[PDB]
RNA sequence: UUGCCGUUGCUAUGGC
């Protein structure tokens, strides 16, 4: 069973937003997995499960313990507007592949 | 003079990295830093709480209700109560047993509830331990802890388990062991108004839980003795004490760090404090602790002491040396075996062997002006703790339970100027940890509840 | 003199039962006045803890004799609770033995306790 | 604790080394110094020349032992009364006295070489 | 690290016999290493009595270097005088090492035991398990040093070995 | 002359003078605890490292702050790695014992010159020595 | 149809001496010299070996009433 | 008011 705590919650209005670091606890478990993750963050703040996200993953030696940097939104549309294309790509929706030439 | 020279260059050292009050005193990081400050959520927690509870001299002491009901358990070790934001407590015993009770009824006697008594069944059919995942004790239940909530309570003891039961029916929901031969659990402590349990394991470890999950959080490590007592308050810090290592430490929980504080008294510099003009000499064990405030505490020792410690001072604040008395001296008829009363009395060596009681058990009302001392002096004790946080002073005792004092805590009635509690606190006739204890003086195994008024 | 002359005071106290609680821990200590003075006539001892206050006190002065012959330090701890609470065991013990190691992680703490005890005696 | 003898200290002046100060920074540990009364004898009767030696090996810091027996050999003293305890650094110059002491064994010798003092038969210098 | 002066003399090589007998050591390059670095602590405190009472130098550097020696372990809590580190030696120091306080605590049976112990990761001190036999172990990690909880000898899931063993004799 | 905008002389320097034997006695004698942490959460690579140095864990604890303060990984920049963690990780194996630096042991730089000995107080008067006294 | 090369081409060892399986782990030879050292220390000097084991049977090797084995002084 | 047992109160105590 994972476990969960949120610090520092601080509320950026400017990209309306709500960020915080997670300390994430998984003893005897190998690491975060992050869908799960996003799973239970997105159940103990409300829904918007397309609205959190997770990023800066660090896990400290031994297991146990790792840090990340949460972020979780309200209006997946304006997520999907102040996210970066390559995390959309990586949990979201959105692909654009690059033009492979020279 | 060395240590003359070694203060004077650390003050001229200071003042040298000094070196590398105006109408202008603002600074641009402070302010940007009170900037987030204002930005950030969650002012709930982490209050930095100081004693805005003075009522110390305020309420009555001497003429306090006081109901010993006796119990036919032997040797009661614990005590857990709760109140929402009608009221349950708790009793676990060394006989196996747990019990629900009642106290809401407040002028009279709690009121039994429920049984939930472990045994030999409950022994694993392995002896490997990992598999230890049963549903009962078999051996020595020795702390109970109520959740802030009220969903459930949480059991422990030296079969290295814990079991959390429902409150509503002491039903055991989930048995979490701690998975390695020597884990006896010691303390448990909520921090207050939570889910999260810190358990104290004699590994020289601390256990941490989440119980709606039935998760662990993280284990802390550090102590060089067995963790003798927990407590823990609102804000994720936590205080424990280890018994001989003679230090008592707090945890920065998340941060996992700590900040010691040893003892350290000496009865050459305390008899030449005397000597400028006397029974009174070093320490045996730190044993129990309870964290008053968010800055302050108060720990109990092994030679009588009562010390009060900040979160400042690496050196205690304050110190109370015989809180209890001293023990009555072994008779001449059970000392010697001479036949003469001269040879017998040449036996004792005078004072010499004079043996303080020890205070077992120590209860800081949270945040307030007044905390409660017991041990097998047959009197509890009440002492308030100045307004200045730098003294405490004995208001009065409470005289009705004979035995030695397992657990002492409040229960809370009445509103903010007018206010009325009931002082549970279990008696057993054995110290709550080994037997080590003769003269056993009109003892019994019950709850010492007063109430006391205004 | 009493019989239960060599006793320590206070801070040489705590500090023999700091060394007891570690021997205990690390099973070097024999505990008790049979087991004591049998691993005295064996000479597996290092220093000898007898406690001044037992219900009579030639139960245990039985064994300064012993030490005496062997030439071992012996010593008297004010308390019988107390050096049973050092021991580990949920009894009071009268009595208790340091036996000799040199797999022993404490051998240093041991020696100066016997150095100290020594100088009393 | 080292013991001293006469054409040790001769090479010490010569050298300008000082006793305890080059044992201790030779040794890196503390020593005591110790001049036999045969080894003393020896440098009273090197005559008036040696007046520099003599009242330098009259210094309080360095320790001396008493010997018993006839005659004034201190090569026969030291060997004698190193090969009888084994607990003793001898400090010596002679190529006599460094051979028999070098060959007893479990025996360490300094002597005087270059500008300081060396140590050959003790295993940890460093 | 650095080799000795004259190594092949007879009474070195009876040293490190002794010391890499009694204390499981692989090679001399365990003995020089910490000899070496004791040469440098020595040697610094040498030139801290070489200089006289109330010297600055002498104060600040002497109560450090005996306190961070004490903290180390090497070094015993009453004797804070400056002369012991010139008193200390090289065993002094390697017994202060993870599998010669595993041997000694009595986890294990020899030093060899110890060893394996070790490098097979079946010892923890504190939080982390230590996996290197030259550890240097302080004295409040003196008393942490337990069996690690993810391994047999813990209290948990036992090898590779046993479970094959007990599924061939369930088979 | 003239007055020239010098941050050099307005910047907080606080290490030139900052010597370990000094701040060794002041934690000694700083009557406030040291926040140490939980015993083995401060060793590094398994035992591979050392346990990690006070300056280390200043450091770390530094840069995991300013981390969650403003969400951002540090790197693995090849010319300050190249130079800084393999000379830093290699003077820790030299000098580092169990936890504790004993380089400064082995380092030639005076104490009283730089950092003791006051320079602005440092009172060449009679009157103003007297003064400083009473 | 493949045809492998085989040990002896690929591992190059032409033509060594039999050598020791004490010799291929650098501290079990250590531990096996100083166990011999140790037995041979037996030999010259006499060892503490720990005190008297259980009933003091006798001397079990012998009493040499003409030998005397201590240092002379001078 | 309890594991027994006694005084019990018409509730408090004290021996294992
Ligand atoms: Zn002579």
């Amino acid at each position: 069973a994972v476990t969960i705590r949120t610090r520092k919650v601080i509320s950026n209005p400017l990209l309306a937003r709500k960020q915080f670091v997670v300390d994430v606890l998984h003893p005897n478990r190998a690491n975060v997995s992050k869908d799960e993750l996003r799973e239970k963050l997105a159940e103990v703040y409300k829904a918007e499960k397309d609205a959190v996200s997770v990023f800066g993953f660090r896990t400290q030696f031994g297991g146990g313990k790792s840090v990340g940097f949460g972020l979780v939104y309200n209006s997946v549309a304006e997520a999907k507007k102040f996210e970066p294309t390559y995390r959309l790509v990586r949990y979201g929706l959105a692909e654009k592949v690059e033009k492979a030439s020279r | 003079n060395p240590a003359d020279k070694r203060r004077r260059l650390a003050k001229q050292y200071l003042e040298n990295l000094k070196s590398e009050d105006e109408y202008n005193n603002f600074d641009a990081g402070d302010l940007d830093k009170d900037i987030i400050a204002s930005r950030l959520k969650e002012d709930v927690a982490e209050q930095q709480g100081r004693v805005f509870r003075y009522f110390g001299d305020k309420l009555l002491i001497s003429e306090a209700k006081q109901s010993f009901t006796r119990v036919g358990e032997n040797n009661l070790t614990c005590i857990s109560c709760f109140q929402p934001v009608r009221l349950f407590a708790y009793t676990v015993s060394k006989d196996l047993q747990l019990t629900k009770y009642d106290i809401t009824d407040f002028s009279k006697r709690p009121k039994k509830l429920k049984y939930a008594k472990g045994g030999a069944k409950y022994i694993p059919t392995s002896k490997h331990e990992y598999e230890n995942t049963t549903e009962g004790h078999y051996d020595e239940i020795l702390t109970v802890a109520a959740s802030p909530d009220g969903k459930y309570v949480v059991t422990g003891g030296r079969d290295r388990k814990l079991i959390v039961w429902s409150t509503e029916s002491l039903s055991p929901v989930k048995v979490i062991p701690t998975k390695d031969r020597r884990g006896e659990v010691l303390s448990l402590a909520f921090r207050k108004n939570s889910d999260q349990l810190y358990a104290s394991c004699a590994d020289f470890k601390i256990r941490t839980y989440s119980i709606n999950q039935f998760s662990q959080l993280e284990i802390l490590y550090g102590h060089h003795d067995i963790v003798e007592d927990i407590s823990a308050l609102a804000m994720e810090r936590c205080v424990t004490v280890g018994a001989r290592d003679r230090t008592a430490m707090l945890w920065k929980i998340p941060d996992e760090t700590r900040l010691t504080f040893r003892g350290g008294d000496e009865p050459q510099k305390l008899l030449r404090r005397w000597m400028k003009e006397p029974l009174f000499f070093c320490e045996g064990s730190i044993d129990v602790v309870s964290m008053v405030d968010d800055f302050h505490f108060i720990t109990g020792s092994d030679n009588g002491n009562i010390c009060l410690w900040s979160l400042a001072k690496k050196k205690p604040i304050f110190t109370e040396r015989i809180a209890h008395g001293i023990l009555p001296e072994p008779s001449f008829n059970d000392i010697s075996g001479e036949t003469d009363e001269e040879l017998r009395k040449r036996q004792l060596q005078g004072k010499k062997l004079l043996q303080p009681f020890w205070i077992t058990s120590l209860y800081a009302i949270p945040y307030s002006n007044v905390f409660i001392s017991g041990s097998w002096s047959g009197s509890l004790k009440v002492w308030k703790i100045s307004d200045n946080l730098r003294s405490f002073e004995l208001l009065g005792e409470l005289s009705g339970a004979k035995g030695v004092v397992t657990k002492i805590q409040v229960v809370e009635s009445g509103k903010h100027g007018k206010e009325k509690f009931r002082i549970l606190a279990s008696i057993a006739k054995e110290h709550r940890l080994g037997r080590w204890i003769a003269n056993v003086s009109g003892a019994r195994n019950g709850i010492y509840s007063a109430v006391i008024d205004q | 003199n009493p019989k239960a002359f060599p006793l320590a005071d206070a801070a040489l106290t705590q500090q023999i039962l700091d060394v007891v609680q570690q021997a205990a821990n690390l099973r070097q200590l024999k505990k008790g006045a049979n087991e004591a003075t049998k691993t005295l006539n064996r000479g597996i001892s290092e220093f000898i803890i007898m406690a001044a206050d037992c219900e009579p006190i030639e139960i245990l002065l039985h064994l300064p004799l012993l030490c005496e012959d062997k030439n071992v330090p012996y010593v008297f701890v004010p308390s019988r609770v107390a050096l049973g609470r050092a021991c580990g065991v949920s009894r009071p013990v009268i009595a208790a033995s340091i036996t000799t190691n040199d797999a022993s992680a404490i051998k240093t703490q041991i020696y100066a306790v016997k150095d100290k005890i020594e100088t009393l005696l | 604790q080292v013991l001293i003898d006469t054409n040790f200290i001769n090479f010490s002046i010569q050298k300008k080394v000082d006793i305890v100060r080059g044992m201790m920074d030779c040794l890196l540990a503390k020593c005591n110094p110790l001049i036999t009364d045969c080894v003393m004898a020896e440098l009273e009767k090197l005559g008036p020349k040696y007046r520099i030696a003599l009242k330098l090996a009259r210094d309080p810091r360095i320790k001396r032992l008493s010997c018993s027996h006839k005659g004034t050999y201190a090569d026969d003293c030291l060997v004698h009364r190193v090969l009888q305890h084994k607990c003793y650094i001898v400090a010596t110059n002679d190529a006599g006295l460094k051979q028999r002491i070098r060959k007893i064994p479990g025996i360490p010798l300094m002597s005087v070489g270059g500008h300081a003092y060396v140590i050959e038969k003790l295993p940890d210098v460093f | 690290y650095s080799t000795p002066k004259r190594p092949y003399e007879s009474s070195r090589l009876d040293a490190e016999l002794k010391l890499a007998g009694e204390f499981g050591l692989k090679n001399k390059k365990e003995i020089y290493r910490i000899s070496f670095q004791l040469s440098k602590i020595r040697r610094a405190a040498r030139d801290l009595l070489t200089r006289d009472e109330k010297d600055p130098k002498r104060l600040f550097e002497g109560n450090a270097l005996i306190r961070r020696l004490v903290r180390v372990g090497v070094l015993s809590e009453d004797k804070k005088k400056l002369d012991y580190v010139l008193a200390l030696k090289v065993e002094d120091f390697l017994e202060r090492r993870l599998q010669t306080q595993v041997y000694k605590l009595g986890l294990a049976k020899s030093v060899h035991h110890a060893r394996v112990l070790i490098t097979q990761r079946h010892i923890a001190v504190g939080k982390q398990i230590v996996n290197i036999p030259s550890f240097m172990v302080r004295l409040d990690s003196e008393k942490h040093i337990d069996f690690a909880p993810t391994s047999p000898f813990g209290g948990a899931r036992p090898g590779r070995v046993a479970r094959r063993n007990a599924a061939r004799k369930a088979e | 002359f003239e007055d020239r905008f010098d941050a050099r002389e307005h910047k907080d320097r606080s290490n030139k003078s900052r010597m370990q034997a000094m701040e060794e006695y002041i934690r000694e004698s700083s009557d406030q605890p040291d926040w140490s942490a939980s015993i083995g959460a401060d060793i590094v690579n398994h035992g591979r490292g050392g346990i990690k140095s006070l300056r280390d864990t200043e450091k770390e604890r530094r840069v995991t702050s300013f981390e969650e303060d403003n969400f951002t990984r540090l790197n693995i920049t090849n010319k300050a790695e190249k130079r800084k963690q393999k000379q830093r990780e290699r003077n820790a194996r030299m000098n580092v014992i169990g936890g504790e630096d004993f380089g400064i042991f082995s380092s030639k730089r005076k104490l009283e010159d730089s950092t003791s000995r006051r320079g602005a107080k440092k009172t060449r008067s009679a009157w103003d020595r007297a003064q400083r006294r009473l | 149809g493949k045809r492998a090369i085989n040990y002896q081409i690929l591992k190059n060892k032409g033509l060594t001496p039999k050598r020791n399986k004490d010799n291929r782990n650098s501290r079990v030879k250590k531990r096996k010299k100083y166990q011999k050292a140790q037995k041979k220390l037996k030999s010259v000097r006499a060892v503490y070996s720990g005190g008297q084991s259980g009933v003091y049977e006798g001397e079990k090797t012998g009493i040499k009433k003409g030998l005397t084995r201590s240092v002379k002084f001078k």
